[PDB]
RNA sequence: UAGGAUAGGGGCCUACCAUGGUGGUGACGGGUGACGGAGAAUUAGGGUUCGAUUCCGGAGAGGGAGCCUGAGAAACGGCUACCACAUCCAAGGAAGGCAGCAGGCGCGCAAAUUACCCAAUCCUGACACGGGGAGGUAGUGACAAUAAAUAACAAUACCGGGCGCAUUAGUGUCUGGUAAUUGGAAUGAGUACAAUCUAAAUCCCUUAACGAGGAUCCAUUGGAGGGCAAGUCUGGUGCCAGCAGCCGCGGUAAUUCCAGCUCCAAUAGCGUAUAUUUAAGUUGUUGCAGUUAAAAAGCUCGUAGUUGGACCUUGGGCCGG
């Protein structure tokens, strides 16, 4: 190709969008933004698909041009805007607030939060280093660059960021013994506790994690995102508290729930 | 061009040996006893049965405590019981392999309409079902190969708009009344 | 006997590769001389009738097998095609378009007709079957 | 006797309306016209104006005596004019239509000045 | 190349009957079923 | 090695220097009727064959070559030049690129309308609003695929067998039926008010009223010696015409041709040609053969290749379920 591609064909769209294969030839093609477009959830799907607030393409545009939807504290009128993990979507007109979090099956879910727990987010640091005139600054994994961080915050750690003041308010030091929610691979959605980290010089670091219900698993460093200090997490969990289960467990769940109805 | 992505499949397969008397007579026995229209109706039942038997044989090949064997065996047994294809206490997954095409043929809405009264015949039952004359729960079904489940076997009855269980008479019953008047 | 070593995969695979050429079907399909044949890897071909000849049958039989020599439009080759039915040769006229197919047996002569592996199936855009069964005329 | 029975029904203040699935039952009838559906719906939802009501995508289930479709009740005429496509309003009688002819629709206008 | 069509031309012409149409479909299978092992 | 060039690494290119680099583990060359992959067909298992085509990647816009603009092009619905071809001319000149959509010619065995629309999906622009032969809608469409009509029920009848008397009969059972026998009931194929569908229409699904007596609302394609299911029936022809995948038939008594009747198989489908898979343990790794059926080199040596004898504690116990 002689340049950038602007269409996303529906069969090539991410599998966790759950777009149906006969519903057209194209998919929304998330615009560039603070998330990598293969791990984001555009606003078209948040409004039209999940929340069923709109029935068509153009209805979503009619919603956005009216400045209702607010993403992480600012009003975003772009229709394919790449909202992502741990963002907040707010509709003040309905006074309703959602944190984007994973479910155990690896798909984004809009977990309702309160207005208290919507003025802040958590963000993992990509790196820390100096800038022009010796000023230190840190990178997040969603584009944000903060200058003059606490000189302790190192790479791969977590920070709490108030949306009002837009500065840090606390942080978690990435290390063994903290709760972490996996954001990639087959284990995405599963929360757990860091039990082991094994280094490998020249390759990816691997993390070994143990769920609260005992199930043990592992991932690589880039796919782990600490939530809280100690066993208690700092943010709300969705319908399942990040606990993966076998297919037989949910078969039992359906049939056992089929006797009360 | 979307709509090229819609799947479709084959439901039956012709016999390897065209003209063998033994198979010919065995097949005609069923095509007559159950009032089927042609050999294709028998062959699609055979093909569905062969599918479910390959699944059962594969699961039987594995070892128990294999969660695939467990999960798929429970699902397959539930599917067989749901259509009355398997008696009670038979949930051993070896009794699926013993299952016969006569059992599938026994569940078609034609055979069940005949067996419930309502029909006086196996061919009367078919022509009765293809004339909007029979409903299952609340819906007018006119496909003789409907394959009722055991739960909905009670609610089968005539249509609310067929003369035989419903309301107004037919073309000829009115036509004779008008020429009579 | 057969090589059986664990590290003998090259020997077995190269041996099968060499020996498959000894098989007439493999060699027939993998040597390329089918593109030199009249039809050039085609099921059917159209032609112009050049003349009507008539050929005897082999020894155990006795008859005249009535065939038309055709020239293929696509490549200009000259072949003989049997005209299958009783009296269908009288439908064939001189210099009329004709659709020819194979005889069966995939390029090998059929039955008692010597050296003929083609059959006439259409004339003037109309089937020999419909002309022999009176369904359509030309 | 026809009945009306709406499901999956939710009021949104973003587009200032309420959406629902109509599941009209009409034993003995062929089907319910959308105008009569409009009227009947007005008197379960008391709209003061039967022009902000829209119905579409009706199916008429096999075997008869049942129809489903989608229903929109607005709260303004203004909202119905901004939040509804033109052809739908034309169907409800609030607008008018035009046509096209593509030669010189732009082609020879390209080339004069 | 003279006798092409000979026997086809010799034979008497005869015309078919107007026999009754036989049942089609399931009805044909009914007739076969009760003709093979009911009679 | 040092430069030059590039967005940047690099013989990418220049100068100088060294003599290397690949190759029986197949280099280099040739064929490909060869874009690669995801995948497709057949598949007991192992396999065999295919993959132009809607998703991903690449490449091209008649053939080469060079460029400008721009973040991004060696762009072709941009330019410049040549080669091939070709168009308008007022004879000086001018303009070209459908392997986009539709359509035409040619090539052929081989492939649809010069239609409607942005309403869905999405892209795009200054843009909520314009545009979109992308894409959708309809049309042609037995490529493939699904469901599923062409009749059901009653008594009559010349009758026809088991089962009631079974003796000696006689009829009566599930009706099995030549029965254009008699009798109503049922229904959608078709037609069509209406509503619904739809961007507007259309088709479907609902539906008023019409619409079934069996000559019609009429089922075909192949067969009837064997393989292989179904005639030692009747006319014709006489080694002719013809059939026949193979074996074979036909020369005056044709189970095989030409026809009629009858019967057989599949059935809204079935036949034929070609390619391919299976059958094929007739390509054999699983898994074939080599005295005589095809097949041990005349004999030995020998490098790579393949193959390679035995031997060095987890042995004697505790421990928890
Ligand atoms: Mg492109
Ligand atoms: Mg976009
Ligand atoms: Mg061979
Ligand atoms: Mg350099
Ligand atoms: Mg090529
Ligand atoms: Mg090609
Ligand atoms: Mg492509
Ligand atoms: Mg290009
Ligand atoms: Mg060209
Ligand atoms: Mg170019
Ligand atoms: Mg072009
Ligand atoms: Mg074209
Ligand atoms: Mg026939
Ligand atoms: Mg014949
Ligand atoms: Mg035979
Ligand atoms: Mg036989
Ligand atoms: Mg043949
Ligand atoms: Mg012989
Ligand atoms: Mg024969
Ligand atoms: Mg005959
Ligand atoms: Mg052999
Ligand atoms: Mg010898
Ligand atoms: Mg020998
Ligand atoms: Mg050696």
């Amino acid at each position: 190709a002689r340049g950038l591609k602007k269409h996303l064909k529906r069969l090539n769209a991410p599998s966790h969008w759950m777009l149906d294969k006969l519903g057209g030839a194209f998919a929304p093609k998330p615009s560039s933004g603070p998330h990598k477009a293969r791990e984001c959830l555009p606003l078209i799907l948040i409004l039209r698909n999940r929340l069923k607030y709109a029935l068509t393409y153009r209805e979503v545009q009619s919603i956005l041009m009216q400045r209702h939807i607010m993403v992480d504290g600012k009003v975003r009128t772009d229709k394919t805007y790449p909202a992502g993990f741990m963002d907040i979507i707010s509709i003040p007109k309905t006074g309703e607030n959602y944190r984007l979090l994973y479910d155990t099956k690896g798909r984004f879910r809009l977990h309702s939060v309160r207005d208290e727990d919507a003025k802040f987010k958590l963000c993992k640091v990509r790196s820390v280093q100096f800038g022009q005139k010796g000023i230190p600054y840190l990178n997040t994994y969603d584009g944000r660059t903060i200058r003059y961080p606490d000189p302790l915050i190192k790479a791969n750690d977590t920070i709490k960021l108030d949306l009002e003041t837009n500065k840090i308010v606390d942080f978690i030091k990435f290390d063994v013994g903290n709760v972490v929610m996996v954001t990639g691979g087959r284990n995405t959605g599963r929360v757990g506790v860091i039990k082991n980290r094994e280094k490998h010089k020249g390759t990816f670091e691997t993390i070994h994690v143990e769920d609260a219900q005992g199930h043990q698993f592992a991932t690589r460093l880039g796919n782990v995102f600490t939530i809280g200090k100690g066993t208690k997490p700092w943010v709300s969990l969705p319908k399942g508290k990040g606990i993966k289960l076998t297919i037989i467990e949910e078969q039992r769940k359906r049939d056992a729930a089929a006797q009360a109805a | 061009h979307v709509n090229f992505y819609r799947n479709y499949g084959k439901t039956f397969k012709k016999p390897r040996r065209p003209y063998e008397k033994e198979r010919l007579d065995a097949e005609l026995k069923l095509v007559g006893e159950y009032g089927l229209r042609c050999k294709r109706e028998l062959w699609r039942v055979q093909y569905a049965l062969s599918r479910i038997r390959n699944a059962a044989r594969h699961l039987l090949t594995l070892d128990e405590k294999n969660p695939r064997r467990i999960f798929e065996g429970a699902a397959l047994l539930r599917r067989m019981n749901r259509y009355g294809l398997l008696a009670e206490g038979q949930d051993k997954l070896d009794y699926v392999l013993a299952l016969t095409a006569e059992n599938f043929l026994a569940r078609r809405l034609q055979t069940l309409v005949f067996k419930a009264g309502m029909a006086k015949s196996i061919h009367h039952a078919r022509v009765l079902i293809r004339q909007r004359h029979i409903r299952v729960g609340r819906q007018i079904v006119n496909v003789p190969s409907f394959m009722v489940r055991v739960e909905s076997e009670k609610h089968i009855d005539f249509s609310l708009t067929s003369p035989f269980g419903g309301g107004p008479a037919g073309r000829v019953k009115r036509k004779n009344q008008k020429k009579a008047s | 006997g057969k090589t059986r070593g664990m590290g003998a995969g090259r020997k077995l695979k190269t041996h099968r590769r060499n020996q498959r050429w000894a098989d007439k079907a493999y060699k027939k399909s993998h040597l390329g001389n089918e593109w030199k044949k009249p039809f050039a890897g085609s099921s059917h071909a159209k032609g112009i009738v050049l003349e009507k000849i008539g050929i005897e049958a082999k020894q155990p039989n006795s008859a005249i097998r009535k065939c038309a020599r055709v020239q293929l439009v696509k490549n200009g080759k000259k072949i003989a095609a049997f005209v299958p039915n009783d009296g269908c040769l009288n439908f064939i006229e001189e210099n009329d378009e004709v659709l020819i197919a194979g005889f069966g047996r995939k390029g090998h002569a059929v039955g008692d007709i010597p050296g003929v592996r083609f059959k006439v199936v259409k004339v003037s855009g109309v089937s020999l079957l419909a002309l022999f069964k009176e369904k359509k005329e030309k | 006797a026809v009945t009306l029975r709406t499901r999956k029904f939710m009021t949104n203040r973003l587009l200032s309306r309420k959406q629902f699935v109509l599941e009209v039952i009409h034993p003995g009838r062929a089907n319910v016209s959308k105008a009569d559906l409009k009227e009947r719906l007005a008197k379960i939802y008391e709209v003061k104006d039967s022009n902000c009501i829209f119905v579409f995508k009706f199916r008429t289930h096999f075997g008869g005596g049942k129809s489903t479709g989608f229903g929109l009740i607005y709260d303004n005429l203004e909202a119905a004019k901004k939040f509804e496509p033109k052809y739908r309003l034309i169907r409800n009688g609030l607008a008018t239509k035009v046509e096209k002819s593509r030669k010189q629709i732009k082609e020879r206008k390209n080339r004069t000045k | 190349l003279a006798r092409a069509g000979k026997v086809r031309g010799q034979t008497p012409k005869v015309a078919k009957q107007d026999k009754k149409k036989q049942p089609r479909g399931r009805a044909h299978k009914r007739i076969q079923y009760n003709r093979r092992f009911v009679t």
